């Protein structure tokens, strides 16, 4: 018999992104080649099958630094990290291949789906 | 607010 | 020029609630009289003006235990904590006064608004 | 997915 506040989940996510911008309570640095990205482990797990696996591991759960595969593109990661915190995906002709490869590695199925559909439409 |  | 995934914010919140149920990466215990509630500081801040103030404080940000005012009702807190993690508010005739008082203390304006409207309709 |  609950009532539901339609905008609540979006409002929570907006405030999680504000915390990220102000670097408040971030508990991990994701290293992608020469670049570093601070984030909240809980948000990374909630968005990515890869981080969900990493941070439920009894040893990796305690790491403050996670190094991604050297084949991962920093811009592609940056676009996906912004997506995690905003629901908005900056998908462009110049970045779509890197975004799709990064989303496959991060196990972000919905992003992979759409990248596949956008590529199929251009061929 | 809505009835979900 | 971003695209947006409509269900993303709801999916993030659902996974934050799963983390809470499994007690994964919870970093605070909220003590309300004889009861204890484990939560994620980032979610509490994102939902509540009171926790936002508490956890941006340079000393309180590091506390693992937060004790609420003894006038706060544990059930009222439990209902609001569930709301924070789900967008669903279990508002009932028997709990509305406690929910509204707890939402005023926690500075959860949207919950306060609706409690006020539901009370006005019954008088 | 939508155009926001
Ligand atoms: N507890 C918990 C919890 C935290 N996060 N999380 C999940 N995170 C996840 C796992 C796989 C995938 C995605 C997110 C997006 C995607 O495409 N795949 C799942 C579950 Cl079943 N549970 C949890
Ligand atoms: N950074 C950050 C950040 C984390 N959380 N958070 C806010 N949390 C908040 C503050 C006040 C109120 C509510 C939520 C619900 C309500 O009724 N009042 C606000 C801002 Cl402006 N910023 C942040
Ligand atoms: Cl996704
Ligand atoms: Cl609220």
């Amino acid at each position: 018999s609950c009532i539901q506040f339609t905008r609540h989940a979006s409002d929570v996510l907006l405030n999680l992104n504000r915390l990220r911008s102000r670097d408040i309570l971030t508990d991990v640095v994701i290293v992608v080649s020469r670049e570093q990205f601070r984030a909240h482990k809980t948000v990374l797990m909630a968005c990515s099958g890869l981080f969900y696996s990493i941070f439920t591991d009894q040893l990796k759960c305690n790491l403050s630094v996670i190094n991604l595969d050297p084949e991962i593109n920093p811009e592609g990661f940056c676009i996906l990290l912004d997506f995690m915190y905003t629901s908005r995906l900056n998908l462009r002709e110049g970045n779509i291949m890197a975004v799709m490869a990064t989303a496959m590695y991060l196990q972000m199925e919905h992003v992979v789906d759409t990248c596949r559909k956008f590529i199929k439409a251009s061929e | 607010w809505v009835i979900p």
